[PDB]
RNA sequence: AAACUUGAGUGCAGAAGAGGAAAGUGGAAUUCCAUGUGUAGCGGUGAAAUGCGCAGAGAUAUGGAGGAACACCAGUGGCGAAGGCGACUUUCUGGUCUGUAACUGACGCUGAUGUGCGAAAGCGUGGGGAUCAAACAGGAUUAGAUACCCUGGUAGUCCACGCCGUAAACGAUGAGUGCUAAGUGUUAGGGGGCCCCUUAGUGCUGCAGCUAACGCAUUAAGCACUCCGCCUGGGGAGUA
RNA sequence: GGUAAAAAUGGCAA
């Protein structure tokens, strides 16, 4: 699944790629796409708010079916296909009727395998259930947090969580952070684990590759000016200085805890990452 | 489980309960996982005591 | 090999009926066998005791092979592309 | 080749799911290639120990002859799914 | 002493025959050694397998 | 597997006079048969019989021992060998023993003793000597 | 050149096995976490202390999480070329032994160079992490203690896929073949009347013979033939 | 089951 370059230039040494031997189809449903222009971390009122993005390759949006509601129709996996907007590869699938709908393609997912949605689905990669329905110790992806609203949760390329156990009108889930929680039983999750696990493994070579996915140069706090960054002056390289590390807006960035206080979700956690 | 005997001492009872607990076995076990016996050395150890018995 | 396929590949080279020991019939057979056996190790490749079966298979192949075409070069001819092997 | 099944279903089975359950699975027994050569219900039994907190089991027996495992493939797949069985277990003899 | 299956001319165990594996086993649930029994090499492995399978299956007890 | 069938008939009969056993039993060959009546011929044996089989045969040879036990064979040496054959020409033809012993000598005219081989003047491999 | 069946294979009928690979399923125990009961220690040692506990420990009861290893069986028992292989189930797959004598008809043996497999530690990438535990940190002991002992503890120990290629990798015993007193136990068979005979393993004892001696002794280190590897005083040196 | 703990060193010749 990853293909290592051989160093042809200082460029490409220690470069790998992704073979892509699991896309099928080279080329998306037209139906399904949505234009998607950049914001390079820009706001409403057009200054920048997060820093590191711009540029990049032009990519088209790809409608996905997050929320799995089409129940009772068997669908068809017809594609396994590149989608820009994110790590994990999606399947185009022809239910019965005739409707198409692109999903997050789960890691063993083939063209010709059938896929179903519903509280009578059973529990095979691709399916997507309530998590009532889903038995104890099943890796699932694409979990629903609130219901009805579409998968928020285990979506990126290898993501998964594992079912711990049912607590009334709640689901204890395992997340991939480590974190225990309880999750509304009616939530839906889907049956296996996201695809493309050699993603992470990519070894991007060179700075031209990132600036190709819309990653601007990040500049250290302690190569600035003072009135920049509080980690900013001193003759010569200089060490932080500073009790803690500090953020670029004057914050210590180093094991403190951001989480808000007094939050509904906190009755839900059991365990933290 | 040993259980006290009608009109039989807790002393006689303790003398049953020793026996069954020799024949258990479970004491000979405990000694013997006190402490790691390489793989080779626990080979032997059932080899001649065999050969004893 | 099923005792059956065996069979099956014993009439289909015996050079006459009741001829079970033939090196074109022990060829044949020990041809299946080879193939069942890679076909094995293609889902279990670090199955090398089942390998090391294959190993010595091929090699009986081999020296009933040699001895076949020292004695009937035609007969060996024949056995090679029927059998597929070279 | 003939396998012979074993599985327990839980105590607190209601009868009339108990017996959909049986069908159920006896069915998968006999579904690709296969013939269920006999089904035996031992019935209500205590186990020596217990097993999701259950001290007794309504014990079936099915006999199964196959030229694949295909079906004792899908019961101890959907025998693992369900919570109605609680112990299985495949022999070929 | 004898081998019972020798003996009796029982050459298959079932592990499925709880009553016929209870007299090979201690009062603990152990497996009683061959010696103690009297069984024959090749039935130990047979009526062992057996136990295991019964223990399994919840007709025997582990403990 | 087997190299040398002479080499295991001199051994046989070498393991059978040191336990002083009455006959040996082996397979048969042509040769074999000619060195056993050489044997026989030259006093070291008392016997040599021929069964049919269906296969090789079987020579049976019957050893002599003499009064007080003593073994007329002391000893049996392979000269020529598998590994490394041995020729003589009728002028080298080795003595064994001081003429007290034999050596068996394949010729072109037949399997012969020593002192036959220095008679006709023909020589030949060395088989083995016996003393 | 032509025959033959004894070697070597094949068929046929049987036999046993922790042989191998991949899934799945158990039960015991350890650790941790959560509560209930409860109380001033627990733990540890030659003796101590460090540590843990009084912010309720340890203990006891119940529940949950997770990893690793499979009590009893179990045996100079079994299987494998060696390294090795021990819960159970299924799937795929290798080898071996017995009998028979369908068949083939010497098709065999050894094996430089090759080419694979190869304990443990170790290395790389990713995953996992209960237990144990190099390093490391306290405590102790001691003249000192960079140790032994105690309390902890990271890599590692586990999984996958690559690499490494070494061990007192040992029976310190290369492989093949035949021959040469017996007695006794055991594993898997075969045959004939519990006994006898027989095949292949695995032990003990013991002639002949061998050996410097110790010992070996049909599982040779005896008696032979074939082929391969290896040795030629110690150190320097398995170094340059 | 044990177990007490500690317990160093001593020119080459004849
Ligand atoms: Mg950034
Ligand atoms: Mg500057
Ligand atoms: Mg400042
Ligand atoms: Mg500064
Ligand atoms: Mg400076
Ligand atoms: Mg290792
Ligand atoms: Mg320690
Ligand atoms: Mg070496
Ligand atoms: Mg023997
Ligand atoms: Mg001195």
């Amino acid at each position: 699944a990853i293909k290592k370059y051989k160093p042809i230039t200082n460029g490409r040494r220690n470069m790998t790629s992704l073979d892509f031997a699991e896309i099928t189809k080279t080329t998306p449903e037209k139906s399904l796409l949505k234009p998607l222009p950049k914001k390079a971390g820009r706001n409403n009122q057009g200054k920048l708010t997060v820093r590191h993005h711009g540029g990049g390759h032009k990519r088209q949006y790809r409608v996905i079916d997050f929320k799995r509601n089409k129940d009772g129709i068997n669908a068809k996996v017809d594609s396994i296909q590149y989608d820009p907007n994110r790590s994990a590869n999606i399947a185009l699938v022809v239910y019965a009727d005739g409707e198409k709908r692109y999903i997050i393609a789960p890691k063993g997912l083939e063209v010709g395998q059938i896929v179903e949605s519903g509280a009578e689905a059973d529990i095979k990669v691709g399916n997507a259930l309530p998590l009532q329905n889903i038995p104890v110790g099943t890796v699932v992806h694409n979990i629903e947090l609130k219901p009805g609203k579409g998968g928020q949760i285990a979506r990126s390329a290898g993501a998964s969580a594992q079912v711990l156990g049912k607590e009334g009108k709640y689901v204890l889930i395992r997340l991939r952070s480590g974190e225990v929680r309880m999750i509304l039983s009616t939530c839906r999750a889907t049956i296996g684990q996201v695809g493309n696990l050699q993603h992470e493994l990519v070894n991007v070579g060179k700075a031209g590759r990132s600036r190709w996915k819309g990653i601007r140069p990040t500049v250290r706090g302690s190569v600035m000016n003072p009135n920049d960054h509080p980690h900013g002056g001193g003759e010569g390289r200089a060490p932080i200085g500073r009790p803690s590390p500090m953020s670029p807006w004057g914050k210590p960035t180093l094991g403190k805890k951001t989480r808000r206080g007094k939050k509904s979700s906190d009755k839900l956690i059991v365990r933290g990452r | 489980k040993t259980v006290v005997r009608k009109n039989e001492s807790l002393e006689d009872a303790l003398r049953r309960f020793k026996r069954s607990v020799s024949k258990s076995g479970t004491i000979q076990e405990v000694r013997k996982r006190e402490f790691y016996e390489k793989p080779s050395v626990k080979r032997k150890k059932k080899s001649e005591a065999a050969r004893k018995r | 090999i099923s005792q059956e396929r065996k069979n099956e590949i014993i009439k289909e080279y015996r050079v006459h009926e009741t001829d079970t020991g033939s090196p074109e019939v022990q060829i044949a057979v020990l041809t299946a066998e080879i193939n069942a056996v890679n076909e094995h190790l293609r889902t279990h490749k670090k199955d090398h005791h089942s390998r090391r079966g294959l190993l010595k298979m091929v090699g009986r192949r081999r020296h009933l092979l040699n001895y076949l075409r020292s004695k009937d070069i035609q007969r060996y001819r024949e056995l090679i592309k029927s059998l597929g092997i070279r | 080749r003939t396998y012979e099944v074993m599985y327990i279903v839980r105590p607190n089975i209601e009868e009339d799911a108990k017996k959909a359950l049986v069908e159920r699975f006896n069915g998968i027994l006999a579904t690709e290639g296969a013939e269920v050569l006999e089904a035996k219900d031992w019935g209500k039994r205590r186990l020596a120990y217990e097993i999701n907190d259950f001290k007794d089991g309504f014990y079936n027996i099915v006999r199964v002859k196959s030229d694949n495992n295909k079906a004792t493939d899908e019961f101890q797949r959907l025998a693992k799914i369900s919570d109605d069985i609680i112990r299985y277990m495949v022999i070929r003899e | 002493k004898v081998c019972y299956f020798t003996a009796n001319g029982i050459t298959h165990i079932d592990y499925k025959d709880t009553e016929l594996l209870k007299r090979f086993i201690s009062e603990r649930g152990k497996i009683l050694p061959r010696r103690v029994t009297g069984t024959s090499a090749k039935y130990q492995r047979m009526l062992t397998t057996a136990i295991k399978r019964s223990r399994h299956m919840a007709l025997l007890p582990y403990v | 597997t087997m190299t040398d069938p002479i080499a295991d008939m001199l051994t046989r009969v070498r393991n059978a006079n040191m336990v002083r056993h009455e006959k040996l039993e082996l397979p048969a060959s042509n040769i074999k048969k000619e060195i056993a009546e050489i044997l026989k011929s030259e006093g070291f044996i008392k016997n040599v019989e021929y069964v049919e089989d269906d296969k090789q045969g079987v020579l049976r040879l019957f050893l002599k021992y003499g009064q007080n036990d003593e073994r007329v064979i002391t000893g049996l040496k392979r000269i020529s060998k598998p590994g490394l054959r041995v020729y003589a020409k009728a002028s080298e033809m080795p003595k064994v023993l001081n003429g007290l012993g034999i050596a068996l000598v394949s010729t072109s005219e037949g399997v012969i003793t020593d002192k036959e081989a220095r008679k006709r003047n023909v020589g030949g491999e060395i088989i083995a000597y016996v003393w």
